[PDB]
């Protein structure tokens, strides 16, 4: 139910992961080390986050695993955009890791991704995304991935959840008091941005799968596991 | 394969 669902998502928010710039000037290698070390740690905390969304741990193990494998980069990115919303031209990876757009020139292929993330962030800024709409949208990203049957009631349980989260978002938007028609347009504007997040996600994934090839960066643990696919 | 994820979920 919408108020309680929203409070749960609020209380589910993962901690801020702290990381610092290296002492030496960035290289392609050291910038990627910093971003993947951060991503790996935020991944750890993402699992605990997903587990606190009501109903998530009631889905089957395969379903839990499969939504997380499908959405993790989107969720990393969405949390990054939220952190950065108030800071045009910057990506707020952590309090002490704030990259200027031009810093992406440091790593082949990463400027484009920064630009996509920065543009999606400006669109959220222009829409004046509220905290509670961000909570619902981030949870929607977790729950809204293709599933096509796997061969292994979980799927109806998934639909009910996503339903409830989409209801919660509609409910949040109703608070603004705007016209019925403007409430529909804001919902549409928000959800249409889900494609941009998936699209940046795809470029991020491909970037990291390729880096891992080039041994431009060693990757570890949870992050390496998620990438191994 | 999800040797670690399975671990953190369960
Ligand atoms: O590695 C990349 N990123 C981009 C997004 C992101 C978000 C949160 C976080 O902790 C780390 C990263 C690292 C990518 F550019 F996508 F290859």
């Amino acid at each position: 139910s919408p108020e309680q669902l929203v409070l749960t998502l609020l209380e589910a928010e993962p901690p801020h992961v702290l990381i610092s710039r290296p002492s030496a000037p960035f290289t392609e290698a050291s910038m990627m080390m910093s971003l993947t070390k951060l991503a790996d740690k935020e991944l750890v905390h993402m699992i605990s986050w997903a587990k606190k969304i009501p109903g998530f741990v009631e889905l089957s193990l395969f379903d839990q695993v499969r939504l997380l494998e499908s959405c993790w980069m989107e969720v990393l990115m969405m949390g990054l955009m939220w952190r950065s919303i108030d800071h045009p031209g910057k990506l707020i990876f952590a309090p002490d890791l704030v990259l200027d757009r031009d810093e992406g020139k440091c790593v082949e292929g990463i400027l484009e991704i920064f630009d996509m993330l920065l543009a999606t962030t400006s669109r959220f800024r222009e829409l004046k995304l509220q905290h509670k709409e961000y909570l619902c949208v981030k949870a929607m990203i977790l729950l809204n991935s293709s599933m096509y049957p796997l061969v292994t009631d979980s799927s109806r349980k998934l639909a009910h959840l996503l339903n409830a989260v989409t209801d919660a978002l509609v409910w949040v938007i109703a608070k603004s008091g705007i016209s019925s028609q403007q409430q529909s347009m804001r919902l549409a504007n928000l959800l249409m941005l889900l494609s941009h997040v998936r699209h940046a996600s795809n470029k991020g994934m491909e970037h990291l799968l390729n880096m891992k090839c080039k041994n431009v960066v060693p990757v570890y643990d949870l992050l390496l596991e998620m990438l191994n696919a | 394969r999800h040797k670690i994820l399975h671990r953190l979920l369960q």
